[PDB]
């Protein structure tokens, strides 16, 4: 029933601020000591901040004294981070994480927030391209996909078919182009015989740059 | 601050093997280690706490042991979906730390790839550019060749490779290769084909089309 929910990531441009939120249920939230915690992209996992319940008590990694402040609202149940004169090294995904706990010592973790990416850059948006993937014109398997190209930053989020479409779906990690924008395929296979009734229609979603496409692939 | 130092840095293990992990720390932690679970894309999950003790609902395959400066996590009987990378945690000491992990792939039997080749769309050449893509889907081991053919010419620094994280339940991998050409270098040729080498593969396997 505990649940850590996490808004605020995205884009935002070197020597920036940018806040992130932690809203939490089903535990008493001022009985414990919460902690944001970082990841690099393919790197590992390291700890930024914590506060006491109250939280009266605040601790920093040595990385972000003076410029990072983690800060809560009891009576909203939300937990904060608000981070000044950001640098590539802090593109990474924010975790917000509850003290298992109880008191201000040392903590370890229980239960994690979703994670956040904040990217620190100072490129533009730019929303993707959605184009088919369709074979020529083969057996009892077709493989279906859609090729979703030149966007910037991560993440982009693809679903079938609404989410109704989950097994044999494969949406692979982005590449970063020599032109400095990400591309990735979503491919699936489905039976033959099922593209003669169904549908199939793969929902892209880049939210760095509102951007919400809903491609229809079909046998060409 | 303390340095946790983990060993391996990766294990690869088939399902019913034991795994044993192991976390050195710098000093002495007495028991304040904790090890996580992650899997990609996830946040990680405790799985024990304070060197010895089973988190919430973790279930009992899991443990752990040691004190001081040695630490020992044990999955006595890995699943497919143990598939993540593992990480200890110190909080005897300001700030609290962690290791590097180690990334336990699991072991499984060869399975050969299953190869489909995509032509650009319609849409997209009404760009300039053509993206033709080589999919191979669901295979092991990882390892894996992905040769182009433009006209029965080898293609060299044109194409990108990318290959999922291991499947939480049939511990395959897939693969993409696309071929990125413009769209006058593309008209200009006729047989585009992927050729993939792999250990499941008794010879190499080639898809191709036709442009038209």
């Amino acid at each position: 029933e505990v649940q850590l929910l996490e808004s605020g990531g995205g884009l935002v441009q070197p020597g920036g601020s940018l806040r992130l939120s932690c809203a939490v249920s089903g535990f008493t939230f001022n009985s414990f000591a919460m902690s944001w915690v970082r990841q690099a992209p393919g790197k590992g996992l390291e700890w930024v901040s914590a506060i006491s319940g109250s939280g009266g008590g605040t601790y920093y990694a040595d990385s972000v004294k003076g410029r990072f402040t983690i800060s809560r609202d009891n009576s909203k149940n939300t937990l904060y981070l608000q981070m000044n004169s950001l640098r590539a090294e802090d593109t990474a995904v924010y975790f917000c994480a509850k003290d298992k706990i109880l008191w201000f010592g040392e903590p370890v973790f229980d239960y994690w927030g979703q994670g956040t990416l904040v990217t620190v850059s100072s490129a533009s948006t730019k929303g993707p391209s959605v184009f088919p993937l369709a074979p020529s014109s083969s057996g009892g398997t077709a493989a279906l996909g859609c090729l979703v190209k030149d966007y910037f930053p991560e993440p982009v989020t693809v679903s079938w078919n609404s989410g109704a479409l989950t097994s044999g779906v494969h949406t692979f990690p982005a590449v970063l182009q020599s032109s400095g924008l990400y591309s990735l395929s979503s491919v699936v296979t489905v039976p033959s015989s099922s593209l003669g009734t169904q549908t199939y229609i793969c929902n892209v979603n880049h939210k760095p740059s509102n951007t919400k496409v809903d491609k229809r692939v079909e046998p060409k | 601050e303390i340095v946790l130092t983990q060993s391996p840095a990766t294990l690869s293990l088939s399902p019913g093997e034991r795994a044993t992990l192991s976390c050195r720390a710098s000093q002495s932690v007495s028991s304040y280690l904790a090890w996580y679970q992650q899997k990609p894309g996830q946040a990680p999950r405790l799985l024990i706490y304070d060197a010895s003790n089973r988190a919430t609902g973790i279930p009992a395959r899991f443990s752990g042991s040691g004190s001081g400066t040695d630490f020992t996590l044990t999955i006595s009987s890995l699943e497919p979906e143990d598939f993540a990378v593992y990480y200890c945690q110190q909080r005897s000491n300001w700030p609290p730390t962690f290791g590097q992990g180690t990334k336990v792939e699991i072991k499984r039997t060869v399975a050969a790839p299953s190869v489909f080749i995509f032509p650009p769309s319609d849409e997209q050449l009404k760009s300039g550019t053509a993206s033709v893509v080589c999919l191979l889907n669901n295979f092991y081991p990882r390892e894996a060749k992905v040769q182009w053919k433009v006209d029965n010419a080898l293609q060299s620094g044109n194409s990108q490779e990318s290959v999922t994280e291991q499947d939480s339940k049939d511990s395959t991998y897939s693969l993409s290769s696309t071929l990125t050409l413009s769209k006058a270098d593309y008209e200009k040729h006729k047989v585009y084909a992927c050729e993939v080498t792999h250990q499941g593969l008794s010879s190499p396997v080639t898809k191709s089309f036709n442009r038209g």
